[PDB]
């Protein structure tokens, strides 16, 4: 029954600010120390800054220093973090991690779920579907969901009928602000042209629904 | 002219120790020549005592380790201003 | 700072005596521990003060550690043991993490199934083009994908994407995407794709026209 | 360039937060009784010096062992300590010295004398309150007035309860400090950390910002020190509740904070027939009032003015740092006239900075009663006055933001409460004069 609750995550522009929480329960809030690790999405993890809630005593990390600050309500039970000055690096999950009580003092014994911080120049966009013909013992075909802001999007084939050999790619930011994935499934080279294949795009975000059809060409 | 102190919280007191402060402008020469006079003194009455420190710098006197029989003929000696019996001192 | 993890990747079977070397920025005596994130989960503490073990982790989990050099041990690995590993510096001032082991299943040894696909008529209308090379089902996740374009190679142009080691038959696939205008699209005839893999004889290439 | 010199319990001095921050001194004078030794002593330096939970995370540290390993001394080891200091600082004279007394006995004559014969020295002295939940004034180096005096605060601001006792509190305390849950070096091991109370840890808080300012400025003295610790403290947080109604009014709603880097002032209490309240040898007095329970003048004594106050009263000094001031007191006896007792400061460019009354730049008192009048000359100083009044208990006048009060007053017992003036009774018009740069 100890727990740290995270919240005010979310989406901000770069240069903008941000303030997140980390509720406390089931614990003695002044007696422990409090710390914060980020981790960008394909980055392992970062500890950005701790506090100890009695002595209100903070450190930081450099690479955050002068722009984030850790705050703590003992009467709310609440860690807050002000991210001003916010650059887009700062992309990550963010964690909020109590101190073991004793030992080391960056001991984190109990872990947050995580909050989404997510920083760029960028509006909510759609995704357009591209496919991907075979033929230009086995021979597979797929679609492209490309260009598209933020996250996420499901891609299921044929309404949640076809489970094997679908390889659904993590999405990738390109050079323009945008996320790019593929979403792929291995038939016989007998099968194209017998049997259909249509991919379910659902970026929820935009509230888009695009459904394309696979078939082959000539040159 | 000479006090006799101690502490108000009884558990605290360390009776047979004793602080013997002298008036602000005696010099160490005379300290010295008090401490030997208390211990002499002390000695006629068949008393032993032992003088543990000689202070100076920061305040004029000895520190005493004596009975508290001793008391009456210590502060009728020269040069004390008054005389302190050493207590407990605890860490917060 | 700078903690480092040796070694980055290391794959192996349930049963196997895992170790994980840690190299400390100086002198950190014990001030270290061990923590244990899987794929979209917070990381679990695991050892702490170098060889102490965190409650209800199981004995499998062993901590080493000298001054500068320490070392995670999972005696008898087992499945639920597949995950990222972190080691910590918890040394006064100077905090820092390493930078993760993967601690991975060893399967086979298979080669890939590579497959080209040029870009659409409803994509390249729009002045974009999007090469596609994908490949299926390999181990080691280890594989260099060159892009041959009239026997020359490409520099900054091709981004890649690697999907998370499968449960069924456990292995790896690839989606390459070289993104480039139409106006440097219509001036080249070939497309090459060379492959290379360990489990691969000779490089193999997968071409195309325009 | 700050040395800390502090008085406790063995140190961890291995101890990998506080690693070459802290020397330890070849003194040592504890009571009869190995870890446990150096634990409450290790905490202490590591609040004060610590290199990543650290007050003044820079700060060079001088240890002397006068506490055994249950924290038991003796007051003739304190003193002998502290003697210690006095002779190493005609040795080899070191820079701005902070003396850390994380330690409590009961009063001691001779602990106050050695303190302040030490603290004329030009030294700062930090002292915890004492953990017995009582008027600090019974303990030393507590009681002691040229000591900072440090009462701890929980997480929340409040008076810190150990145990069935707690924070100690009274005139005596000068202000408070967190000194509850603490975090600091633990001698568990090289680089363990731990959570420790008490009086110790606000005692050493204090000790911390102390040495942060004579960092920045090492030419600071005591007394400007102090009425910096108090300006920049966070003013009414603790609910004055947790105090006895009788020891409400003497502590100070403080709780000390990093003063960043002008006229400064303070409300001096006496204890309870002439009572005394005196201000520091470089403060210049620019008010003087009294207070009973139930129901004042500005005398001269050594070249230096006090408060004095005639069950008992409490004499209210308002003690100020006014740099080159000629200060005087002009008294006029009573006219028994029915326009009243009044006293002007005659001169030009010397402004009244506070009234005392006993039994535009003008004293008023009653016909019956003779009048007092505080008049001083420093470099542009401007002094207001404000009134309030209302048709009753207490009433209240205040100081604006950039003004300091020099002088509370009731018009024919009152006190100041920082930049408020107070006036207590069962139209009640209360007089603040306030003064600026």
């Amino acid at each position: 029954e100890v727990q740290l609750v995270e919240s005010g995550g979310g989406l901000v522009q770069p240069g903008g600010s941000l303030r997140l929480s980390c509720a406390a329960s089931g614990f003695t809030f002044s007696s422990t120390a409090i710390h914060w690790v980020r981790q960008a999405p394909g980055k392992g993890l970062e500890w950005v800054a701790r506090i100890s809630p009695a002595n209100g005593n903070t450190n930081y990390a450099d690479s955050v220093k002068g722009r984030f600050t850790i705050s703590a309500d003992t009467s709310k039970n609440t860690a807050y973090l002000q991210m001003n000055s916010l650059r887009a690096e700062d992309t990550a999950v963010y964690y909020c991690a109590r101190w073991i009580g004793s030992r080391e003092l960056y001991i984190m014994d109990y872990w947050g779920q995580g909050t989404l911080v997510t920083v760029s120049s960028a509006s909510t966009k759609g995704p357009s579907v591209f496919p991907l013909a075979p033929s230009s013992g086995t021979a597979a075909l797929g679609c492209l969901v490309k260009d598209y802001f933020p996250e996420p999007v499901t891609v299921s084939w044929n309404s949640g009928a076809l489970t094997s050999g679908v390889h659904t790619f993590p999405a990738v930011l390109q050079s323009s602000g945008l996320y790019s994935l593929s979403s792929v499934v291995t038939v016989p080279s007998s099968s194209l042209g017998t049997q259909t294949y249509i991919c379910n795009v659902n970026h929820k975000p935009s509230n888009t629904k695009v459904d394309k059809k696979v078939e082959p060409k000539s040159c | 002219t000479a006090t006799f102190h101690r502490c108000a919280k009884d558990p605290w007191r360390l009776p047979g120790t004793y602080v013997v402060v002298l008036k602000e402008e005696t010099h160490l020469s005379q300290s010295e020549r008090t401490a030997r006079r208390l211990q002499a003194q002390a000695a006629r009455r068949g008393y032993l005592t032992k003088i543990l420190h000689v202070f100076h710098g920061l305040l004029p006197g000895f520190l005493v380790k004596m009975s508290g029989d001793l008391l009456e003929l210590a502060l009728k000696l020269p040069h004390v201003d008054y005389i302190e019996e050493d207590s407990s001192v605890f860490a917060q | 700072i700078q903690m480092t993890q040796s070694p980055s990747s290391l794959s192996a079977s349930v049963g196997d005596r895992v170790t994980i070397t840690c190299r400390a920025s100086q002198d950190v005596s014990t001030a270290v521990a061990w923590y244990q994130q899987k794929p979209g989960k917070a990381p679990k503490l695991l050892i702490y003060s170098a060889s102490f073990l965190y409650s209800g982790v199981p004995s499998r989990f062993s901590g080493s550690g000298s001054g500068t050099d320490f070392t995670l041990t999972i005696s008898s690995l087992q499945p639920e043991d597949f995950a990222t590993y972190y080691c910590q510096q918890a040394y006064p001032a100077l905090h820092t993490f390493g930078q993760g082991t993967k601690v991975e299943i060893k399967r086979t040894v298979a080669a890939p199934s590579v497959f080209i696909f040029p870009p659409s008529d409803e994509q390249l209308k729009s002045g974009t083009a999007s090469v596609v090379c994908l490949l299926n089902n390999f181990y080691p996740r280890e594989a260099k994908v060159q892009w041959k374009v009239d026997n020359a190679l490409q520099s900054g142009n091709s981004q890649e994407s690697v999907t998370e080691q499968d449960s069924k038959d456990s292995t790896y696939s690839l989606s390459s995407t070289l993104t480039l205008s139409k106006a440097d699209y219509e001036k080249h005839k070939v497309y090459a794709c060379e492959v290379t893999h360990q489990g691969l004889s000779s490089p193999v290439t997968k071409s195309f026209n325009r | 360039l700050v040395e800390v010199y502090l008085l406790d319990t063995s140190i961890q001095s291995d101890h990998r937060e506080i690693e070459g921050r802290v020397m330890v001194t070849d003194f040592e004078n504890v009571p009869e009784e190995a870890s446990k030794c150096d634990s409450h002593g290790t905490h202490l330096a590591g609040v004060v010096s610590g290199r990543d939970a650290g007050v003044a995370k820079g700060a060079s540290m001088r240890s002397l062992r006068v506490l055994n390993c249950q924290g038991k001394g003796t007051v003739s080891g304190t003193l002998i300590g502290l003697e210690f200091i006095r002779k190493s600082q005609l040795v080899q004279p070191v820079g701005p010295l902070v003396v850390l007394l994380p330690l409590a006995g009961g009063y001691s004559r001779v602990l106050n004398a050695a303190c302040q014969r030490l603290a004329r020295a030009g030294v700062v002295l930090v002292t915890a309150a004492g953990n017995f939940r009582d008027d600090a004034c019974l303990y030393s180096p507590a009681s002691a007035p040229e000591v900072i005096t440090v009462g701890a605060t929980n997480a929340q601001d409040q008076p810190v309860t150990l145990g069935t006792l707690g924070t100690n509190f009274g005139r005596c305390v000068d202000l408070f400090a967190p000194g509850e849950d603490i975090i600091g070096a633990s001698s568990d091991c090289s680089t363990c950390f731990v959570s420790q109370s008490g009086t110790s840890q606000a005692a050493a808080h204090v000790a911390g910002i102390a040495a942060m300012m004579l960092s920045a400025e090492p030419e600071l003295t005591l007394a400007e020190l102090r009425q910096r610790l108090i300006h920049f403290s966070a003013k009414d947080v603790i609910n004055e509740a947790w105090f006895p109604e009788d020891q409400r009014v003497l502590t100070p709603n403080l709780v000390a904070a990093l003063p960043p880097s002008q006229l400064f002032c303070r409300t001096v209490w006496s204890a309870h027939a002439t009572a005394i309240a005196r201000c520091a040898p470089d403060e210049e007095l620019l008010s003087c009032s009294s207070f009973s329970r139930s129901g004042e003048r500005m005398e001269a004594q050594g070249g230096k003015l006090v408060c004095r106050a005639h069950e008992g009263v409490y004499a209210i000094a308002r003690c100020c740092l006014l740099p080159q001031a000629n200060c005087s007191v002009h008294t006029a006896p009573p006219a028994e006239a029915s326009m009243g007792t009044r006293v002007h400061c005659h001169q030009q460019g010397h402004v009244l900075t506070g009234c005392s009354s006993h039994w535009p730049n003008q004293c008023v008192g009653h016909r019956e009663a003779s009048i007092h009048a505080s008049c001083c000359h420093a470099p542009g100083l401007e002094c207001k006055v404000k009134e309030h009044g209302i048709p009753q208990e207490q009433v209240t006048v205040a100081c604006e933001e950039g003004w300091t009060l020099t002088g509370c007053s009731a018009l024919p017992g009152a006190y100041a409460v920082d930049n408020t003036c107070v006036v207590r009774s069962r139209a009640v018009t209360a007089v603040a004069i306030c003064c600026r740069s």
